[PDB]
RNA sequence: GAGAGG
DNA sequence: CGATCCTCTCGAT
């Protein structure tokens, strides 16, 4: 996790995934000076297991395709440190049920 | 009358599948066209009465269909064909892989 | 190839307003064009009150196939499935 | 119609789009086609062996037709083919032509980044046959070399040619090296080669589509019935503009095989090679970047192709997706007090020229033959008899049709006669209401009759409105007309979850009238009146008065026409069960016990007589209902009389003097305010000019002075006043209307403002220039009754045409939101697994609606938990055993003495109460504010009030019930709500889930002390209310099938097609102005980057939102201010020397700033003390700010904040001048003083908000809110002060890329929700959260556009029927794609059966 | 006489309220060119035409109209002409379809190309009816 | 094409 | 490249 100040030279941005299987994360100081996931309309997202997302696709006969999605780039998902492939439970408040889960995979 | 995309619509939210097909078919349109089962076109030389259809180019005279669509849906496969585009119809899902 | 068994079927053992609709029309054209009546039409002449007498009595020989997203169906006999509605 | 065919019946499951290769075109053709003439050869009548005919289609009704003879109306017409010349391009495929060129090499024919680029590896890793092509065209349209060889040296594929810089000119194409034009016969010979795994990598197909097929070598020739002829006059020909264009293209070719066989004039040749190319082009589409098209003896320019299958009236829209019809028919419709709901009038001749075709079974022989012998014109007849083979027999013609032995298995097509099912319509089709069957009752008279109401979903009425009605022509389509579109199936609807049918007009007054305390009623008219019920059960009711004479109440017989088992109850504002104003309702077993019946029981309203009797009794009985009503009230009222006259507009002499001063008032505050404005002692609030705060006060004063004349008016009408009574009813007018026919009609406005100056200064020339005064900006002082004047007449004028121009527009713009939502959402249903999908099977949600409950199954419950203080809760549902003060009292249970003390049943009953405390808890988290009614499943009330009269519950009595009965009751019957069936856990979880609200009011309704204390109930009706639950929540679930995309679409736009005014209704404050109702709406659906209206609404600190201070410190902060804002002057002197003064005023600066080199040339700047003052800004801070930005490159000083006049004075540190007076450019223009960019306007408001107090209860306790002009949402919300959790935006697209796709999307509900509800509107959840849900589900925000929705990954033959109708069918064909046909589009392209509601299934023996 | 609706009395409609007359012109001209090629204002029968409308002919005279006073309705052919076809070709005129009255004027004249053209004036009586508009 | 109707 | 629906009548090419 970089915790950069100001700005990354586009030159630094290119070195970025050049060394795996680890990953490196890239955060502006004054985007994390307010934790996003604590807004009124931010749900509680789980990163969900792969054997998990494997249960998921069995229980609804899906493909990955067929799943509603979110961006790698989304402010949630680069909290969470979301990888694409990877599945997210989303559950939110709701007037109709009180609780409800909706599920997001990463692109 | 006209029966608009509007009632074709409100058909749909009803659930109607049946009237809906019956609008457009039955009241309106519906011609009976004849399918290469090889190239999928409305290339068929519909010879009734003497039983012979065959499509020529495929060498097909055995692998033919007949098919219920709208007279307006003929017309623009053909007006698709004669902008060199081909709207093959196939009557099997198949996917094969 | 695909099929649920009877045992594992997981859809409503109740009838869609769409499922009856379409059981008392198709049973309607059968009995209009002179098919054999399963019920006892008591004065009764428009198919479609016969059909539903038929439905009513539960002695409509019809099988509802329902398709789940992926392409499996749960075969349902009309017998079987509870009228509510 | 057609003969019968060997071939094997079978529908298209899929289409597989393509491209031709001339070598098909060759092999498909009949015909050779050289000749451009027609089939006049030398004056010989037939057929010339070049254009049209030769073996392909007879164009004279000729059984004959190249040996396959078959005719007309069987013969499809025959391909024939046509060899050019020389190469030509596709007008369509000349860009994807130009993007193919600049990807591949030319000479080497290659692709140019295979396959070491480490961005070339990623873009090819991509699947798609489009989005693949997108990243490498991108990526290689910048290279201008083929490439040597390759780094880690690596030695490949790749000559040494400079990729030309291809520009398209015209219709050809140029290419630029570091000159020469681009032959159509040289791209070929690149594109002819390629590579089969490299191709099919930039979005092709080996086998139905390569780039080599995107330019013409064989052109396929159309049959005739694609361009038919046949004119007017038979002495001339008629041809089709086709038909002109092809012999057109055969002229240009058939010159250039001339000239390549004769003498090529180098340069001439390709004049006549460019004019082949801008004929084939030109006849596949006109309407391009060159020239348009020629005469050619018709209406100038040519069609082509394009324009025959472009949108509304074009081949798709015009032909496919709607079309002509037989079966049907129109006229002036009229109203019928005395027809059934359900039912319909037709017209005899209609009915007679409309048929249902009978097939002739011996259920039915003896009708039809009598129908037969009654012939075509006695009215139960027929026309037409079929028998086998096909034959139709003329019954008004045949020399038989007196004879006709019928036999079975024949078909009568008989008649329309009484109760035969029929599709009744009104146009617009906004809703599925709109389109309804009826039972058929043939009628005298021209026009379609139709019960009042029904003119509701409709939106009928009868000033010369025309409906529609449409023929069922089989048995399953009228089976489906009247068990899925009959009038009564659509009473309760799922759009607002309630009717959109009520009692309307006449009988809604004269209910009101026959309701009356004072309404009695007489034997003789009683008796008829009861008669007049045709449900009657033939008892005479026992008279309310027994006494000097029988009389009857209207209350006593109208409830003869209310069902038994009828429970209603309501409270309007004084009601106390003895009614002193006689309001509320109180109806019991179908008995109106008080309340005058009105509006709000028998309207279109939520929980009144028709809702509950639909839900009661059913919707037969409920159709029956609204007759029932009609038919005693008609009758009632036709012998009571009502009118209206202009005395009904006249109020008091004393009245009038107190309107008339009421308005003198008025106008002494606007000139009082003048007067002040005028003097400059009128302060202007911040956020706002001083001219605006003038206009904001002056027609506030304005509004008042009509309001007060008119409630001054309205109070002087007596209860006999005839428009008083009509609003009291309910069936016609408002306040408004009183007021302005009475009192004052008020202040004109155009543009949100009074009357503007059009002339010079001044309104109308009738008055002098600068009159702000009322009568001078449109103030109707007069009412319609005392008659305007003409100044008021024409400002009223202006006032109205407003209204015209924005309802002309208020439709053709909410038509097209309309489409766009019905297209977006079409294909959107409920499946076999309660999920809503698409049709490429994608997952919209979950569990339909988040509750997967059908709308119209759905009623508005409170909550019972959630409410009240911690003490009436704990009064409400505590039971405590060891307690002898809050135990149940044994006059409450047969165990009552014998459980007080106990222990074991506590541990029961401390259960039962924690998950109350829990709900409560839960409750108070998801409806914060603390409302409790919200729209549910079941009617708990309504059932356990129909336990209560059906097992007649004495509340004198103990009950016979156990804690156990009640808990474990309750407990099991909430294991038994099934919404989903599967064994799993994401199933079984989804399902606790679904039902958690529901079981949430279950519990708050079936605790121990209320069944026992409140209800009463016994074991028996107890476990009747269990499974009367079970029954109708099993009920209430959505139906697999429910076509819930083009539900909601309807649902959301049939009320904004209703949304009158695009100017918000906020008169008062000019800094309420954020857009509204149809122009926002279409900015949210557009998802417009550059919204009119951008605003932040800031919430402070939790502590801390109520100091006043803290708000305006928020303010001061976030607000973005410039030096441009706080200065009056900027100024150049010279004064050279720096330590003296040439300006005198300055002295005093100079003799400090010296302790605790220069230019001789000062700028000067003079601020404004006010400015300062409305901006938290000290000149130290200004001065600070100045001195923080050049720092040594400037030398600044200041005067102090006490100093009189605000000075900063600056110097810099050959040619100067000049350099001074670009930095006070930078100084005024780039400088921030304070605050946020973007964030222009920051205004402080007072918010009410309900909180929960420290006992239990909501409390109102206000709470200071910035609203802003502009946003930054990122920087504000790190502000310190704010509840950065509460921050929130309009701008929905920056709470997307701040917060998430989560957030971005409860952000676009609540802006849908917004637009909705200012219009007054009530929508069910479920519709605009299916829409949000689709804009949503893809990661970001999807318009609904031609951008948006119709560039996903659906099928071609769909997404073709919304726009770009042609590019959307090249682009399919070029990537030869794949359309599954598993769209509704599709199918209706194709006359299947969708898999919609009906063919969502199989039906199988 | 609900959602604007309105109750007219049959008794004064007797008498005459609201009662209008109705007037439609038809016209005909006698061929646009042909220097030998003329269509004609006849009445006709077979000379192997076949190509009539029917619609009864029989209410014309020789010339091929109808004479003013006679009643017509439906179909009825109003206006008689053929095209020389090199037999007869039809290109009679029939009254409106859905209209009926009485034959009311019959002008014969000539244009100033020296065209035999006409213009049949039809009359019809309205009165007050269920579905008409005040 | 224009004029109109709800 | 979009630009309410449907309905009518008229005249002219
Ligand atoms: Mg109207
Ligand atoms: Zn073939
Ligand atoms: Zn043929
Ligand atoms: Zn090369």
């Amino acid at each position: 996790i970089f915790v950069y100040q100001n700005n990354i030279t586009p030159s630094a941005m290119k070195l970025v995934p050049s060394i795996p299987p680890a990953t490196i994360e890239t955060f502006n100081e004054a985007a994390l000076v307010v934790n996003i996931t604590h807004h009124e309309l931010v749900p509680k997202h789980i990163r969900l297991s792969s054997d998990e997302k494997r249960e998921l696709l069995k229980r609804y006969r899906l493909k990955e395709s067929q799943l509603p999605r979110i961006q790698r780039a989304d402010p949630v998902a680069l909290y969470l440190g979301l990888k694409r492939g990877e599945v997210v439970k989303i559950i939110r408040k709701s007037e109709t049920s009180g609780r409800y889960a909706s599920y997001r995979i990463c692109m | 009358l006209r029966f608009g995309e509007m009632e074709r619509d409100c058909m749909i939210a009803h659930g109607a599948a049946s009237f809906l097909k019956e609008r457009l078919m039955e009241a309106s349109d519906a011609f009976r066209v004849h399918i290469c089962g090889i190239c999928g076109l409305m290339t068929v030389i519909a010879k009734l009465n003497h039983n012979q259809f065959e499509c020529k180019g495929c060498d097909n005279k055995i692998d033919i269909y007949q098919i219920h669509i709208p007279y307006a849906a003929k017309l623009l496969f053909q007006e698709l064909m004669a902008m060199n585009i081909t709207p093959r119809l196939y009557t099997d899902r198949s996917r094969d892989f | 190839e695909k099929a649920i068994p009877k045992d594992q079927r997981a859809t409503t053992p109740y009838m869609t307003k769409y499922e009856r609709a379409r059981i008392l029309g198709t049973r309607a054209l059968q009995i209009s064009m002179n098919a054999p009546v399963f019920v006892d039409l008591e004065g009764e002449t428009d198919p479609l009150r016969i059909a539903m007498k038929e439905l009513a009595e539960k002695k409509i020989p019809l099988v509802i196939r329902r398709y789940l997203p992926d392409g499996s169906f749960e075969d349902w006999s009309v017998e079987e499935l509870i009228v509510d509605l | 119609g057609q003969q019968y065919s060997s071939a094997p019946l079978r529908t298209v499951k899929e289409v597989q789009f393509g491209l031709f290769s001339p070598e098909e075109v060759r092999a498909i053709s009949v015909a050779k086609i050289r000749f451009p003439e027609t089939m006049d050869e030398t004056q010989t009548r037939a057929k010339i062996g070049g254009l049209n005919d030769p073996r392909l289609g007879s164009i004279d009704r000729n059984l004959k037709c190249q040996t396959c003879q078959e005719g007309m109306n069987e013969c499809p017409g025959h391909f024939g083919h046509i060899d050019l010349a020389k190469p030509v391009f596709h007008v369509g495929f000349i860009a994807k032509i130009k993007k193919v060129c600049e990807c591949v090499c030319m000479h080497c024919g290659k692709l140019l980044l295979d396959e070491h680029n480490e961005l070339m590896r990623q873009a090819l890793a991509i699947k798609d046959s489009k989005k693949r092509f997108a990243a490498i065209w991108t990526l290689c349209k910048t290279k201008m070399v083929c490439e040597t060889d390759v780094p880690s040296l690596v030695s490949r594929g790749g000559c040494g040619n400079t990729q030309p810089t291809i520009r398209k000119d015209g219709l050809k194409l140029v290419g630029s090296w570091k000159l020469r034009v681009l032959s159509t016969e040289e791209i070929l010979n690149i594109f002819k080669h390629i590579s089969v795994k490299d191709f099919t990598s930039l979005g092709f197909n080996e086998v139905f589509s390569r780039p080599e097929w995107m330019i013409l070598t064989c052109l396929p020739v159309p049959p005739p019935p694609v361009r038919p002829s046949i004119s007017f006059n038979e002495s001339q020909r008629g041809e089709d503009d086709l038909t002109f264009k092809l012999a057109d293209i055969l002229k240009a070719n058939i010159s250039l095989e001339t000239l390549e066989h004769n003498g090529a004039p180098h340069h001439a040749i390709e004049e006549a090679e460019s004019l082949l190319q801008f004929h084939v082009a030109t006849y596949m589409d006109n309407d391009i970047a060159g020239q348009p098209q020629a005469l050619q003896k018709s209406g100038r320019p040519v069609k082509s192709i394009r324009a025959r299958l472009k949108g509304k009236e074009g081949r798709i829209r015009g032909n496919l997706m709607g079309k002509r019809v037989d079966f049907s028919a129109r006229t002036v419709i009229s109203g019928d007090p005395n027809l059934e709901l359900d039912q319909v009038g037709v017209p005899k001749s209609i009915a007679k020229t409309l048929t249902y075709p009978e097939v002739v079974t011996p259920y039915n022989i003896d009708r039809l033959t009598q129908l037969v012998r009654n012939g075509p014109n006695e009215h139960p007849g027929a026309k037409y008899v079929i028998r086998d083979s096909g034959d139709r027999i003329d019954l008004r013609y045949s020399k038989r049709a007196g004879d006709i032995q019928l036999q079975y298995g024949w078909k009568v097509e008989r008649h329309i006669m009484d109760n035969d099912p029929v599709l009744f319509n009104r146009q617009p089709s906004l809703h599925k209401m709109s389109m309804m069957a009826h039972r058929v009752k043939v009628i005298p008279y021209s026009t379609f009759r139709l019960n009042l109401s029904v003119t509701s979903p409709y939106n009928a009425d009868f000033d010369g409105d025309e409906m529609n009605l449409h023929v069922p022509q089989s048995e399953e389509t009228r089976a489906e007309l009247s068990q899925l579109c009959a009038v009564p199936l659509q009473i309760v609807s799922p759009q607002s979850n309630k009717p959109c049918m009520g009692i309307v007009q006449d009988t809604l007054c004269g209910i009101r009238k026959l309701t009356l305390r004072d309404t009695f009623i007489e034997l003789d008219q009683v008796l008829n009146m009861l008669y007049w019920v045709p449900d009657w059960d033939g008892v005479i009711p026992t008279p309310a008065i027994i006494k000097p004479k029988p009389l009857w109440s209207g209350k006593q017989i109208l409830s003869v026409a209310i069902p038994n088992g009828i429970h209603l109850q309501r409270f309007d504002e004084g009601t106390t069960l003895l009614s002193p104003k006689d309001n509320g309702m109180l109806i019991i077993d179908g008995q109106i016990i008080f309340g005058v019946v009105e509006k709000k029981t028998v309207g279109s309203s939520n929980g009144g007589l028709i809702h509950v009797v639909t839900r009661e009794k059913g919707p037969q009985v409920c159709a029956k209902l609204f007759g029932n009503i009609q038919k005693v009230v008609n009758f009632w009222l036709l012998h009571n009389g009502f009118s209206t006259g202009i005395g009904d507009t006249i109020a008091d002499g004393p009245t009038m003097r107190e309107i008339t001063e009421t308005i003198a008032e008025a106008k002494k505050k606007v000139l009082d305010v003048t007067k002040e404005a005028q003097a400059n002692l009128l302060t202007a609030k911040h956020g706002m000019t001083l001219r605006e705060s003038f206009e904001d006060n002056v027609v506030r004063f304005l509004n008042e002075a009509r309001d007060k004349a008119g409630r001054l008016a309205e109070v002087n009408l007596k209860d006999l006043n005839n428009v008083k009574q009509m609003v009291m009813a309910g069936s016609k007018g408002s306040f408004i209307n009183i007021a302005q026919m009475s009192a004052c009609v008020g202040q004109q406005s155009v543009e949100g403002k009074r009357i503007a100056f059009g002339f010079v200064d001044r309104t109308l020339p009738h008055f002098s220039k600068d009159d702000y005064s009322p009568e001078s900006k449109g103030f109707v002082e007069n009412s319609y009754l005392r008659g305007l004047t003409p100044q008021e007449f024409f400002f009223h004028a202006m006032g109205g045409r407003e209204g015209l121009i924005d309802t002309a527009v208020k439709t053709a713009e909410t038509g097209y939101i309309q489409r766009r939502l019905v297209k977006a959402l079409e294909d959107i249903m409920v499946h076999y697994d309660n999920t809503t999908r698409n049709s490429l099977g994608n997952v919209i949600q979950f569990i339909y609606g988040e509750d997967g409950m059908d709308a119209a199954h759905i009623e508005k419950q409170s909550l019972d938990t959630i409410g009240g203080s911690d003490a009436a809760f704990e009064k409400r549902y505590r039971v405590d055993l060891l307690n002898t003060d809050h135990t149940l009292d044994p006059s409450l249970l047969e165990s009552g003495s014998e459980i007080l003390g106990d222990l074991k049943l506590q541990v029961l009953l401390d259960e039962e109460y924690k998950q109350l405390v829990k709900d409560r808890k839960f409750l108070r988290e998801v409806f914060v504010d603390g409302e409790a009614n919200w729209p549910l499943p079941v009617n708990i009330r309504r059932i356990i009030q129909n336990a209560q009269q059906t097992f007649h519950i004495d509340h004198t009595k103990p009950s016979d019930l156990t804690i156990k009965d009640i808990v474990l009751g309750v407990k099991d019957l909430q294991e038994n709500l099934l919404v989903l069936r599967g064994k799993n856990e994401i199933i079984q979880n989804a399902q606790r889930d679904a039902v958690t609200l529901f079981c949430c009011l279950l519990r708050s309704r079936l605790a121990t002390r209320r069944v026992l204390q409140e209800y009463r109930l016994t074991k028996q009706a107890f476990d009747w209310v269990l499974s009367n639950i079970e029954a109708q929540f099993l009920r209430s679930v959505v139906h697999p099938g429910e076509m819930v995309g083009v539900l909601a679409a309807q649902s959301i736009g049939e009320p904004a097609t209703q949304m009158t005014l695009n100017t918000f209704h906020f008169a008062g404050v000019a800094s309420k102005k954020v857009t509204s109702g149809v122009p926002r709406l279409k900015e949210i659906l557009n998802v417009a980057k550059n919204m009119k209206t951008p605003s932040l609404t800031v919430y402070l600190e939790p502590g801390h939102a109520a100091d006043q201070e803290q708000a305006k410190l928020i303010r001061s902060a976030i607000e973005h201010t410039t030096l441009k804002s706080v200065t009056i002057a900027s100024e150049i002197y010279y004064d050279p020397d720096p330590r003296s003064t040439v300006i005198p005023e300055d002295e005093e600066i100079i003799q400090l700033h010296f302790s605790l080199q220069q230019s001789p040339w000062l700028l000067r700047l003079e601020l404004d003390r006010a400015a300062m003052n409305d901006k938290d800004l000290t000149m130290g801070q200004v001065g600070e700010r100045i001195k923080q930005t050049f720092k040594n490159d400037l030398f600044v000083i200041w005067s102090e904040d006490n100093d009189e006049k605000l000075i900063i004075r600056c110097r810099v540190v050959a040619e100067e001048d000049h350099m001074l007076k670009k930095i006070e450019n930078t100084m005024l223009e780039n400088i921030t003083l304070r605050g946020v960019e973007n964030i222009e306007r920051v205004v402080m408001m007072k918010y009410d908000r309900k909180v929960p107090s420290p006992t239990g209860e909501y409390v109102k306790e206000p709470e200071w809110v910035l609203e802003t002009d502009g946003v930054n949402l990122s920087e504000v919300m790190t502000v310190p002060g704010i509840d950065p959790t509460r921050i929130y935006t309009n701008s929905f697209i920056d709470i997307m890329e701040v917060l998430g796709i989560e957030a971005g999307r409860a952000a676009l509900y609540k802006e849908v929700y917004n637009v909705i509800a200012s219009d007054g509107s009530y929508v069910n959840y479920r519709h605009m959260a299916l829409l949000v849900d689709v804009m949503t589900t893809q990661g970001g925000l999807t318009s609904v556009t031609r951008h948006g929705f119709n560039r996903s990954n659906t099928g071609a033959l769909m997404r073709c029927s919304f726009e770009e109708t042609v590019e959307i069918l090249f682009e399919a064909g070029a990537s030869a794609e794949l359309d599954d046909c598993r769209g509704v589009s599709e199918n209706v392209i194709l006359g299947q059966m969708a898999p919609i509601g009906t063919g969502a299934f199989d039906v199988m023996i | 006489n609900q959602e604007d609706s309105m109750i007219m009395n049959q008794s004064s409609i007797d008498r005459g309220l609201f009662r209008s007359l109705f007037f439609r012109s038809y016209m005909d001209q006698e061929k646009k060119y042909g220097m030998s090629i003329t269509e004609t204002f006849e009445k006709p029968q077979r000379t192997n035409t076949l190509r009539m409308k029917h619609g009864t002919y029989d209410k014309l005279d020789d010339d091929g109209l109808i004479a003013p006073g006679v009643r017509v309705s439906g179909e009825d052919v109003i206006i008689g002409k053929t095209t020389p076809i090199s037999s007869k070709r039809d290109a009679s005129t029939p009254l409106r379809s859905t209209e009926n009255g009485i034959v009311d004027q019959v002008l014969v004249t000539t244009n100033q190309d020296g065209l035999k053209f006409v213009k049949v004036r039809v009359r019809t009586t309205k009165i007050p009816q269920i579905g008409d508009k005040f």
